[PDB]
RNA sequence: AUGUCCUGUAGAGCACUCACAAGGCUAAGGGCACGUAAUGUGUUCUAAACCUUAUGAAACUCCGAAGGGGCACGCGUUUA
RNA sequence: GGGCGGUCGCCUCCCAAAAUGUAACGGAGGCGCCCAAAGGUCACCUCAAGACGGUUGGAAAUCGUCUGUAGAGCGCAAAG
RNA sequence: CCCCCGUGCCCAUAGCACUGUGGAACCACCCCACCCCAUGCCGAACUGGGUCGUGAAACACAGCAGCGCCAAUGAUACUCGGACCGCAGGGUCCCGGAAAAGUCGGUCAGCGCGGGGG
């Protein structure tokens, strides 16, 4: 599914203790590198998610 | 000289039709669809004007509909191409009415000129 | 704009009441004159008396409706008495959605 | 010009020489028939010019009209057209056809005799006869005058239809 | 693959409609009308969508789910002449 | 009150002085108002105009949101939120006393300005005519001013008949095509 | 035999789709014209197109069925 | 028919023969997405479109208005 | 039997237009405005309190065709089926189901349902 900055992105999240990669995308439209978010994990309540490599 | 576009398709049939009308003066009518070659058709108005007047106009109540899709004959074995052919078909409408008197129907006389069929003139 | 707005909450209110016809309904209405109330249970109903002023009259909007709140909560609620309900809330919520509805609870109903 | 007949079926309505007829009068429906031999006086001189009698076999007199024309589409096998009869209290159509008559003064500049090829008018009536008297296609074939349907001669009283309008004789030799 | 002009050589396409209950039919809660392959609920299939119609059924037992919002699905709450119980 | 009085009392009687009607409020009333404007967005790519914005608010305080027209154009411009406009409701009572910064002012200005509409009314009491590019105000600087307006003014009335439309609109204030 | 619901061909018909003929009118329209501050003055013709006159159709609309299915009431031939 | 070309998956139907209902070197539009939001809740608002004359305003972009089988639009064919 | 805030049945045999009228109990405008509610701006149809005034188009009632709107077994168009003219259509009879416009009429209904009255 293609390769080389241009179209398509290959973002997925990260939580502590939360081992869930969220493994959706979007675009580079918002700032690279950091990425804020928040929401759901396994389950319990909502967990880390920060995103990172 | 019909469409201008709008693409190919139309499929076959016949029987009769819908577009008869009471004439005011003389009338005519083609019973079923007959034969008139679109390029025979492209050969009606001028034959019926060969030199009826300087001027002169009147009314008719038809349109080419047409297209048929010949192709060529290298091996006829499959699908098709394109139209190169043209046909009007109707069933039983006006086309002439005449408003003079003595020529009577003299253009209606050499219209069935270009008719291999029968096309009565009728009156209204 | 009423008989001309007046139509965002009818048939979508009476969508709980026949969609599980667990709790009643309810009139509501402007006038700033009297106040009433006359309820009707389940959406597949419609008749049911009521009452009038001869008790306390000096209109008003507000503190008028959280009356017949417990005024009248059971003055008419005979069948049952009490029995799972539902408010209409036709309109906004000024306060007479509130003092009423705040004030339904107070001697009847199980909202 | 009598009547008799009966027949509640197609059978003696493709026969030879015969009809088919409707009637529908107050109380007097039915599906008569008649022969055809001076049955084409519709058209001709009769449209609605006058109304005579007929004498039906039993009771009654109803004068009526023609209830416009129709003849045969293609043939001249005049097939199952109309007649209305004046007894009802609101069906529609009306017959007022509107001709071309005359040298045609269109050798003028370039024009030939009054065309024309519809058969549908602008017209209305009220009850329902259908009177007989209008011209409409002549008047000075030229230019700043004219004479089409949107008012003209018209039968009695005004005319009512949806948007008076349409087209019919107009000029443009 | 690779195509051009002058001849094409592409596919079509279509699916299977299948309608399910043939209307007047015990009931319970089979399914009908495919119009939509997402479906939704509908309870009892009285039949609706634009302008008057709705199908004349009447036949209890239990939920229905049925076509997209094209037509219409019912959810009402007469059986028949029943309403009692059962 | 003041001129609501003027108002009240004044130019809502001579109407049945002149004929009246079946009720006492029967006479027009301050239906609607605005002012209307806004000539698109010219001075920059929609990022200046802002001093343009504020600009329409200069008489007083009410911050208006400009609107927006329709988007379909990707011709001229128009997005799915670009301004285009104006609008703003700010009738009230003070709104008469605004007629004396109205039905007053501009007159004793604005180029040949001799008189105030010949006729053109009718139909309702909303006779669109008004402003070119004048305020006729000092009540600040108007040296760090430099804008350019245009347009013109609605305000309708409840006015329906041509004698409402514009019969009121005639005792109504003073400065007017005399 | 009968109860009950629908599909919407065939066709009518037309008013959202494509186009159709004639008249009134339409030129916010365009140009032939001694003009010439929009041109106020004026003119001529489709043309969009509203009404009227009243057009077509596989892929048209508030219309409408034969037929068919669903089950039910009941037995005539036989395991359907 | 060899076969260069052209064909090789999904989706809209026309023609499919009013339930399902096939084909085709018969025909037309594309794709293997979007979106932290055109998702859920509550609320108010009818869209293109003409006319009234007024702005940088030689149409058109601004606004008030009636009309509006609503002719918008609802993320990109098509039907519903 | 009275007028009358209102819930259905419904879905143009209640779309619009004409006459006039009731206001005190039904219903409109209004009044006052800072505060609950805080309206793209203001508080004007979304706001808290109400005794002037009036009911004017908007609120009501019957008469009320200018066109709509329901408008028929009856002839046509359409059709399970039977032999045929006959060229596919198209067409005769036998022969069941059985559009639409047109024929009248009517249209501003009607019944239960919570009331402020002589």
């Amino acid at each position: 599914a293609k390769d080389g900055p241009r179209i398509i992105v290959k973002m997925e999240s990260s939580a502590g203790t939360g081992f869930y990669y969220t493994t959706t995308k979007n675009r580079r439209n918002t700032q690279a590198k950091l990425e804020l978010k928040k929401y759901d994990p396994v389950a319990k309540k909502h967990v880390v998610f920060r995103e990172k490599k | 000289t019909k469409f201008r576009k709008q693409f190919r398709g139309r499929m076959t049939g016949d029987a009769k039709g819908g577009d008869y009308v009471a004439f005011g003066d003389y009338g005519l009518i083609a019973m079923e669809p007959a034969w008139i070659k679109s390029n025979q058709i492209e050969a009606c108005r001028i034959v019926m004007s060969r030199h009826f007047r300087r001027g002169g106009k009147i009314y008719i109540r038809i349109f080419p509909d047409k297209p048929v899709t010949k192709k060529p004959a290298e091996t006829r074995m499959g699908k098709g191409k394109g139209a190169v052919e043209y046909w009007v078909s109707v069933v039983k409408p006006g086309r002439v009415m005449f408003e003079v008197a003595g020529v009577t129907e003299e253009q209606a006389k050499e219209a069935f000129r270009l008719a291999g069929h029968k096309l009565p003139i009728q009156t209204k | 704009a009423t008989t001309i707005r007046r139509k965002l909450r009818t048939r979508r209110k009476v969508r709980t009441t026949t969609a599980a016809s667990g709790r009643l309904r309810l009139s509501v209405y402007r006038s700033s004159k009297h106040i009433y109330a006359q309820i009707i249970d389940d959406s597949r109903g419609q008749t049911l008396a009521a009452a009038s002023s001869a008790a306390l009259k000096s209109g008003n909007k507000t503190d008028t409706a959280a009356a017949v709140g417990k005024a009248l909560a059971a003055a008419a609620a005979e069948k049952g008495i009490k029995q799972v309900v539902f408010d209409r809330g036709s309109y906004k919520y000024h306060g007479r959605v509130k003092a009423l509805a705040d004030a339904a609870r107070e001697g009847g109903l199980d909202f | 010009m009598e009547l008799t007949a009966k027949p509640r079926t197609p059978k003696q309505k493709l026969d030879e020489s015969m009809i088919a007829a409707v009637a529908y009068n107050k109380e007097n429906n039915v599906s008569f028939a008649l022969d055809r031999k001076a049955f084409d006086r519709a058209f001709r001189q009769q449209s609605t010019t006058g109304l005579f009698d007929i004498t039906v076999e039993g009771g009654e007199t109803f004068p009526a009209l023609v209830k416009a024309v129709q003849m045969d589409k293609r043939k001249r096998a005049p097939i199952h057209v109309d007649f209305y009869m004046v007894t009802y209290g609101e069906p529609v159509e009306v017959s007022v056809p509107v001709h071309t008559t005359g040298r045609s003064q269109g050798e003028v500049q370039g024009g030939l005799v009054d065309i024309v090829v519809h058969n549908l008018q602008i017209v209305a009536p009220g009850p329902r006869r259908i009177p007989q008297e209008l011209v409409v296609d002549v008047t000075k074939m030229n230019i700043g005058d004219h004479i089409t349907a949107g008012d003209i001669k018209l039968p009695e009283g005004c005319t009512l239809a949806a948007d008076p309008e349409l087209t019919v004789v107009s000029v443009l030799p | 693959a690779h195509k051009k002009g002058v001849g094409s050589s592409k596919n079509g396409r279509d699916s299977n409609p299948k309608y399910l209950g043939v209307k007047k039919f015990g009931g319970e809660v089979v399914k009908a009308g495919n119009i939509l392959v997402r479906q939704r609920g509908t309870k009892f299939k009285a039949g609706q969508g634009v302008g008057m119609g709705r199908d004349h059924t009447l036949f209890a037992l239990s939920d229905g789910k049925v076509v997209f919002i094209n037509k219409g699905k019912g959810a009402r709450f007469i059986s028949i002449e029943a309403a009692q119980t059962e | 009150q003041q001129l609501k009085t003027k108002y009240n009392d004044q130019v809502r009687p001579a109407l049945m002085q002149q004929f009246g009607y079946s009720s006492v409020m029967a006479v027009p009333r301050i239906e609607k108002i605005v002012v209307n404007e806004g000539l698109g967005s010219s001075k920059e790519d929609s990022k200046a105009i802002d001093k343009a914005a504020k600009e329409l608010a200069l008489i007083t305080l009410q911050k208006p949101i400009i609107t927006k027209a329709k988007k379909s154009i990707s011709n001229f411009k128009l997005r799915q939120g670009m301004p285009v406009g104006i609008k703003v409701t700010l009738r009230g009572e003070r709104m008469y006393v605004f007629l004396e910064k109205l039905i007053n002012i501009g007159l004793p200005r604005i180029r040949d300005f001799r008189g105030i509409n010949p006729n053109a009314f009718d139909g309702r009491g909303n006779y669109n005519l008004g402003i070119k590019e004048q305020l006729i105000f000092p009540e600040i600087t108007y040296d760090m001013v430099d804008k350019t307006r245009g347009m013109d003014i609605t305000i309708v009335t409840t006015a329906k008949t041509d004698e409402e439309a514009r019969a009121l609109l005639q005792s109504m204030g003073l400065p007017f095509r005399k």
